[PDB]
């Protein structure tokens, strides 16, 4: 995080990075079935299930 | 110097097969692209024999079980070779397929290799009889194989679970989608010997991959392996009814050639 | 009778050739009958290898409104054609058959051209246009087949497009079929150019013996198994495009006739609107009559197959 | 699954059914008793067939009357 986030810039758009990169997750994650409940993907993506609800 | 393609083959070759016992992929993938570079420009065909030999041995060790296996195969069917060589290299090629991911390429691959005597005189014979003509995999097979491969497990080690833990879950995966329509996360788990959790991520996995068609429910806990509606179900048994008729009036004319002049005499009577 | 057809009356022939009624009424030809056999060969010829642009002569005769093609046959073609025209060694080749069958028997004269179109559709281009205009100086009359051996596969089946041409300066009264096919971009232009030089003729298959004899031939050793599922019909790709295309064809129906409405004394627009319901209505009904032949067999095989005993 | 391996049925499980679909399967044997019912089997498809084919002769009659 010294040299990650240390710009400030990039700790503006780290959440957005962060934000991208759960999605693609969640949707490679969620492609190949149907019907899947949240608290898992939640332990999957370890964050929030709000989170998850809200992605 | 412009030293001639020839050198510069066999000095890339040699780094190659001096980095594959010493462990080191980066550079010796970086050789052996070299090596392809200058590849096409040389002409001994024995040095282009053992290039292709030391190819299909950095395929076999990256993660490239099923090219290696393909390029395996393509030398095993040459004459220069040693018999030895070639029996060796059919082997190489046997047990990439049987260690290679489990799908539409590995079952060609296998079917293809279910074709030479010399398969069948190799030991793994009746694993890759076992493995095309379908059936599930115990632990007891682990063994054999395990030793075979190099003392421990092919390319080098593998402990990913074993890569022969991973194909045997993968053709075990395989044949449940050949008879299981559907199937519960414990039941599946027991069949496996896995836990439920694990059997439900290789299966999900195996779908991605695009080697096992289905989906799976979470809610239920089932995973849904193939649905033939009931056309393409039906028609099936009909064509197999029908060719089973096929193959009994064939058996009874060819076996009872008297039946052949009863029957002829049956109809010409009425 | 089914054979009389075959029967051929040389000075009936004659008596029409020295009649020429085609002179009084440029539609007056407005039927085209094709043999089994002439169907069979033209479609053979044209399949060749693939998809190959190949042509050949139609021997045949009149009858009333009727052109009558019995038979055909090919040119000689050195090089892909490396000459003007597809012809080379033509001439020839022509007088030699026609003698030959005269002798063997086939006294049937030359009634036509048929050419094919390897999937761009059955139509006539400029260079065609002009040859079966020219095909109606020489040999009063004469008619343009065109086959589809690529939209036997794509489309499944296709018919042979049989065409006569306008002469230089004449207008189809009001003629307007409002067809629709699919022609590519690099020929869809030159289609639409020349599109109203000519028209279609109404093509039928007189039920003789040739054909029932493909038919029983095929239901009796390759088509004997009346399973392969039931219908290839369920990919809604060949009943879907003839009904969207049948919804086309009503819908501008409708636009016409609104517009036709306020306009009171056009007769041509009456006659050519009830032309369009008309036609619109025998693709439905052939579609319809179709897909109930691929559930009566499907019936009568299903249900004795499960529930016999 | 040990008999479908050894090539004995053909078929497919459905466990949320707690089905066993089977495709195909071997006969049994025939030698004192159950030629009777084969005979009788054989005779109500010989049956069957000529009734629809009877049938068919009606229908391909009918057409040609209409
Ligand atoms: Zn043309």
């Amino acid at each position: 995080h010294s040299n990650i986030m240390d710009d400030p810039f990039i700790r503006e758009h780290i959440e957005e990075l962060l934000r991208n990169i759960r999605t693609q997750v969640l949707i490679k994650l969620i492609k190949p079935y149907t019907r899947i409940h949240i608290p898992f993907i939640s332990k999957e993506l370890n964050i929030d299930v709000a989170d998850v609800e809200s992605l | 110097k412009q030293y001639n393609v020839d050198y510069k083959l066999e000095t890339y070759l040699k780094i190659a097969r001096l980095y594959l016992e010493d462990d080191d992929p980066v550079q010796a993938e970086a050789y052996i692209n070299r090596a392809s570079l200058l590849q096409n420009e040389s002409t001994n065909e024995q040095l282009q024999i053992h290039y292709k030999v030391c190819y299909a041995r950095v395929l076999d060790y990256r993660r490239k079980f099923i090219e290696a296996a393909q390029r395996y195969n393509e030398l095993s069917y040459k004459t220069i070779v040693h018999e030895s060589e070639r029996l060796e290299a059919l082997k190489h090629a046997l047990h990439c397929t049987i260690l290679a991911s489990a799908g539409q390429q590995r079952s060609r691959m296998l079917a293809t290799l279910f074709k030479d005597e010399r398969c069948q005189q190799l030991a793994a014979y009746g694993i890759l009889e076992k493995m095309y003509l379908d059936r599930i995999i115990r632990g007891n097979q682990l063994q054999e194989f395990a030793a075979m491969l190099m003392p421990h497990q092919k390319a080098t080690t593998a402990d990913g679970s074993s890569i022969l833990d991973r194909a045997v879950i993968e053709h075990n995966l395989l044949s449940a989608s050949k008879l299981y329509n559907n199937i519960t996360f414990e039941e599946l788990g027991a069949l496996l010997e896995i836990p439920a959790a694990k059997a439900e991520k290789i299966a999900s996995q195996m779908i991605t991959e695009g080697r096992m068609n289905g989906f799976i429910d979470q809610i239920d806990g089932i995973v849904h392996f193939e649905t033939r509606e009931a056309l393409p179900t039906w028609d099936k048994q009909i064509q197999s009814l029908c060719f089973q008729v096929n193959n009994l009036l064939e058996k009874i004319s060819q076996t009872a050639p008297e039946w052949t002049a009863q029957a002829m005499e049956a109809q010409m009577a009425q | 009778s089914i054979d009389e057809i075959y029967k051929y009356d040389k000075k009936q022939q004659q008596e029409i050739l020295a009649a020429k009624p085609w002179t009084k009424d440029h539609h007056y030809f407005k039927y085209c009958k094709i043999s089994a056999l002439a169907l069979l060969k033209m479609v053979m010829h044209a399949r060749s290898g693939g998809n190959l642009e190949v042509m050949g002569l139609m021997l045949g005769k009149v009858d009333g409104e009727t052109m009558i093609i019995m038979d055909s046959f090919a040119l000689p073609v050195e090089g892909t054609e490396t000459r003007v025209n597809a012809q080379a060694a033509a001439y020839e080749y022509m007088a030699a058959y026609i003698e030959n069958a005269k002798q063997v028997g086939r006294l049937e004269n030359a009634i036509g051209w048929y050419h094919s179109h390897p999937g761009y559709g059955c139509w006539l281009s400029g260079i065609d246009v002009s040859t079966q205009m020219l095909n109606q100086q020489f040999q009063e009359p004469f008619v343009a087949v065109v086959i589809d051996p690529t939209r036997t596969i794509s489309a499944g089946k296709v018919n042979l497009g049989a065409f006569r041409t306008y002469p230089k300066g004449y207008k189809p009264p009001d003629e307007g079929p409002s067809e629709y096919q699919t022609i590519p971009l690099n020929k869809i232009e030159d289609f639409g150019v020349h599109c109203k030089q000519y028209y279609a003729l109404e093509v039928s298959y007189f039920k003789s013996s040739l054909d029932r004899k493909l038919l029983e031939l095929l239901w009796n050793k390759y088509w004997v198994n009346t399973l392969s599922s039931s219908s290839l019909l369920t990919n809604a790709d060949y009943t879907t495009g003839q009904v969207f295309d049948l919804s086309e064809k009503l819908e501008q129906s409708e636009a016409q006739l609104g517009r036709g409405s306020f306009m009171l004394g056009l007769e041509t627009h009456d006659r050519k609107s009830e032309d369009k319901l008309a036609k619109a209505t025998r693709d439905s009904c052939k579609t319809t009559i179709e897909a109930i032949h691929g559930l009566m067999s499907q019936v009568i095989k299903d249900k004795l197959f499960n529930q016999i005993n | 699954i040990e008999a479908v391996y050894t090539d004995i049925i053909q078929g497919k499980l459905d466990q949320r059914n707690q089905l066993l679909e089977v495709d195909f399967c071997i006969g049994r044997d025939i030698r004192k008793k159950d030629i009777n019912n084969i005979v009788k089997t054989l005779h109500e498809w010989c049956d069957g067939c000529e009734a629809v084919l009877l049938g068919i002769e009606q229908q391909v009659l009918r057409a040609n009357q209409y």
